[PDB]
């Protein structure tokens, strides 16, 4: 709720616009943003307020997550993964086939087809 | 854009409101309108374009509220329910006849076939021969009637069975009651069921070589109604349908030929015509019709004849009588054996199907269709009204009990603050019928016939004095008729000739006619085996109706409900006509307004604490490490961290004493689509590649 209403006054009424928006989002790390956008008009045609951004956040919606998250990954759950299905998993969610063969080629140092996460996680950092 | 989409959010609510938006929107094409989860379908009589491949696409992954109104939303919301909870669903569609129940269940059906996927071979069988049933069973069971050109004379319960990869894996269709009688006779301008007419004019120069097939005009029980032709629809591009989907769906070409060797069988029976003897007794009036409907059926004329003409009565123990028939009698059981053959030939390609269909893998969740005939009132109605209207207002009785009862009654059990919206409940109608201790409807016809008497008439005055000696608010007997006060109206229901319909048990010797014949299908149809106690009583149409009914209950009571409320704009099938009392008087006696005050103030949401933590772990932190669950607590403090660590406003949301409850539709949506994103966003934490 804090995180939402910090990153909503740094980008001063509290009904923003929908450019302002882009810059947010942006700014945290396209279309679909201006369907979230376009499900309330009867306040404002190209502005929204804070509880309208608390609820297109929600329906859109440090270290040790970053860690958990392959943990959530491994099916095998021992700290190693296959790194094609790391490679699978970077293409399905999208977030450059350049980038996943230059990311999977500093673990790809292994050798066995297999990426211990652990050391990947520090190394990262 | 026009008027309201979701009546809940109507300025004033009224039934002269609802009326009002929905006719606003179907006049502007919309004929679908939500009352929340619910949707209302107004009959269009007219092709709007809006099942089209490009619109079943674009309502993929949607959510009731970022889409339009539409019949692919109620099917996507209960594939979705499916996969995520893991629960059994079922669609349950209300609607008079000819209100559009019967192709709301064919747009839900073809939804889930494409969004299902399944590139297997197998599964795309299963796809393509489900999808083949709706031509064939329409051809068996439809027919014209005077309020609906492609009138279901059936009932049916369709269930997909699903693997656990959401795939169709196998379906099963359960049958209620055929009206067998349409097959002997029609109301003028009625037609017999389409089959007739598709392959009396259809027939390969084989069939109508062999099997005599002529054209329908010839046929009494074809041509006799006055109607051969039926707008919008044409028999012979139906029957090339027909025959097609009886062989996707794997009947060899012995089976069809046994098939259309009854049909023929049938119509040729159909024209047996008799007068009267020396003695008063039947006799036959061209020798060659009766030939060929013998040829027809495997057995000599002698055979037919008597089995047609003469009953076996047995009044004492030891003692049997050859009574000959008079021509009354004679066209009684002509029509008795009619009726027989095309019954036992439709259970039989029902079965036939549900064979065909039968799971080829393990099955995980199953998705059931609810097809029934709709409520129907005809100036003059009999045992097939009083049948299909009592399942009507069986289906209006679990409506009710679901849509209105059982959510008050919980919020009162979880303390939630409620005032009761009354509502008027039709139990005491379906006690009407379908009571036995207290004797009703068709438990008096039962008695009325367990003397066993060989004339209807006493039996009939025995049912209505029955009736005459009943009181009860929803029964009103008059002179050889009865009204019924059934939830969508009166009905005036005809006693003459209506204990021998409920005793739906065919004479002795025309039992002893399938012995003799030479066909092993019509074996099939008949089995000699039953015939071993003459002189039992058995069971009733009545009987059957009524366990159909209930068993039906209990299923529905162990799925997931999704809701769908047809209704009729007009009794002209007419795209631009719109009936406003008509329209008013179903909105009212279906408690339209009653849905609506409901779902305004109800809760949109209500889960066991269990299955919510089971299903929305993920959401917290504190809940969920790595995406496996781990809480030192109790459900409940679960279910509330959950909420907490959503940071959802506390007003959206309730506690119970047993069960969670979530006001708003969006909150649920924003909650599941968290939960969906999951994974999604664990990768999208995995996303810090530029540093800087
Ligand atoms: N969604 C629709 N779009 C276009 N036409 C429709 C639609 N629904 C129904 N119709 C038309 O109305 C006719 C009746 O539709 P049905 O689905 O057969 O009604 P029904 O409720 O199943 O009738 P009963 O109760 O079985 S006699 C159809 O043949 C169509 O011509
Ligand atoms: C949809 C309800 O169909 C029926 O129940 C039905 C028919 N037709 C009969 N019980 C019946 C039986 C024998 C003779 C005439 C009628
Ligand atoms: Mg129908």
């Amino acid at each position: 709720v804090s995180e939402f209403k910090e990153a909503f006054s740094l980008f001063g009424d509290g009904q923003i616009t929908t450019k302002e928006l882009g810059t947010v989002m942006r700014s945290l790390g396209e279309s679909e943003l201006q369907d979230m956008i376009n499900e309330v008009d009867a306040d404002n045609n190209g502005t929204i307020d804070f509880p309208e951004f608390l609820t297109m956040m929600a329906r859109k919606m440090s270290e040790e997550e970053i860690r958990e998250a392959f943990k959530v990954f491994d099916r095998d759950n021992n700290g190693f993964i296959s790194a094609a299905e790391l490679r699978h998993v970077m293409t399905s969610i999208g977030e450059t086939d350049d980038e996943v063969d230059e990311m999977i080629r500093e673990a790809d140092q292994d050798g066995d087809g297999r990426i211990d996460y652990n050391e990947f996680v520090q190394l990262m950092m | 854009e026009i008027g309201v989409s979701d009546l809940t959010l109507l300025s004033k609510v009224s039934n002269e409101a609802i009326n009002e938006n929905l006719k606003k929107r179907f006049e502007g094409r919309e004929i679908y309108t939500y009352i929340g989860h619910v949707l209302v379908s107004v009959n269009p009589f007219r092709d709007l374009g809006i099942y089209t491949d490009d619109v079943l696409q674009s309502y993929m992954g949607k959510n009731r509220l970022e889409m339009p109104p539409h019949v692919f939303a109620i099917a996507e919301a209960s594939y979705y329910n499916m996969k995520a909870y893991s629960d059994n669903q079922c669609v349950i569609i209300s609607g008079e006849s000819g209100a559009g129940k019967t192709e709301a269940a064919k747009r839900i059906m073809q939804y889930i076939a494409s969004v299902s996927g399944g590139e297997s071979g197998d599964i795309k069988q299963i796809k393509d021969m489900v999808l083949a049933t709706n031509p064939l069973l329409e051809s068996f069971g439809n027919a014209k009637t005077l309020r609906n050109n492609n009138s279901s004379r059936f009932g049916k319960y369709l269930q997909i069975y699903f693997n656990t990869q959401g795939e169709p894996v196998g379906a099963d269709i359960t049958n209620y009651l055929l009206e067998k009688s349409r097959v002997v006779g029609q109301i003028t301008n009625e037609r017999n069921f389409h089959i007739f007419y598709q392959f009396a004019k259809g027939a390969s120069q084989q069939y109508r070589e062999t099997f005599g097939v002529q054209k329908p005009e010839t046929y009494v029980y074809t041509s006799r109604s006055k109607c051969l032709d039926v707008d919008g629809i044409d028999d012979l591009a139906e029957f090339e349908d027909t025959l097609n989907a009886m062989k996707v769906i794997g009947l060899s070409q012995p089976e069809q030929d046994q098939i259309f060797r009854m049909l023929s069988a049938i119509l040729w029976i159909g024209n047996i015509q008799f007068q009267e003897d020396q003695g008063g007794y039947a006799e036959v009036t061209d020798r060659s019709v009766v030939d060929f409907a013998a040829y027809l059926m495997e057995v000599t004329p002698d055979q037919l004849i008597k089995g047609i003409t003469i009953r076996i009565l047995t009044p004492r123990n030891g003692e049997v009588i050859e009574s000959p028939a008079n021509p009354a009698q004679a066209q009684a059981t002509r029509d008795a054996l009619a009726m027989a053959i095309y019954s036992n030939l439709f259970d039989w390609i029902v079965e036939r199907i549900n064979k065909s269909l039968k799971a080829r893998q393990p099955t995980t969740n199953t998705i059931g269709i609810l097809d029934i005939y709709g409520f129907e009132i005809f100036e003059k109605n009999s045992f097939e009204q009083l049948c299909i209207n009592y399942v009507n207002e069986k289906l209006q009785q679990i409506f009710i009990q679901l849509t209105l009862k059982a959510e008050q009654e919980e919020y009162a059990r979880e303390q939630i603050q409620w005032t009761p919206i009354k509502y008027f409940d039709n139990k005491v109608v379906c006690d009407l019928i379908e009571q036995i201790r207290p004797v009703g409807i068709f438990s008096a016809m039962k008695d009325a016939t367990k003397t066993a008497h060989a004339d209807p008439a006493a039996c009939d005055r025995t049912f209505m004095q029955s009736i005459n000696g009943m009181s009860h608010a929803h029964l009103t007997p008059r002179q050889g008729n009865f009204i019924i006060k059934h939830y969508a109206g009166d009905v005036t229901y005809t006693v003459e000739g209506i204990t021998d319909k409920n005793k739906d048990q065919l004479l002795k010797g025309l039992l002893a006619l399938f012995q003799h014949s030479g066909n092993d299908f019509v074996h099939t149809l008949f089995p000699r085996p039953v015939d071993t106690d003459n002189r039992k009583q058995p069971p009733s149409a009545g009987d059957r109706i009524r366990a159909s009914a209930n068993a039906l209950v209990d299923t529905l009571m162990k799925c997931q409900p999704s809701y769908i409320r047809t209704i009729k704009p007009n009794e002209n099938k007419s795209p631009t006509e719109y009936n406003g009392p008509n329209v008013l008087h179903q909105i009212k006696y279906l408690g339209l307004q009653e849905n609506v005050r409901i779902r305004r103030a109800g809760f949109a949401y209500r889960q066991d604490f269990d299955k919510f933590v089971d299903r929305f772990f993920l959401l917290s932190p504190a809940t969920s490490y790595a995406g496996e669950f781990t809480w030192e607590g109790t459900t409940e403090a679960a279910v509330k961290q959950i909420l907490k660590d959503t940071s959802i406003p506390k007003e959206e949301w309730q506690m119970g004493v047993t069960k969670a409850f979530i006001k708003a539709p969006e909150t649920l949506f924003a909650l599941e689509h968290m939960r969906d994103r999951y994974w999604h966003n664990m990768a999208t934490r995995i996303q810090r590649m530029w540093r800087a």
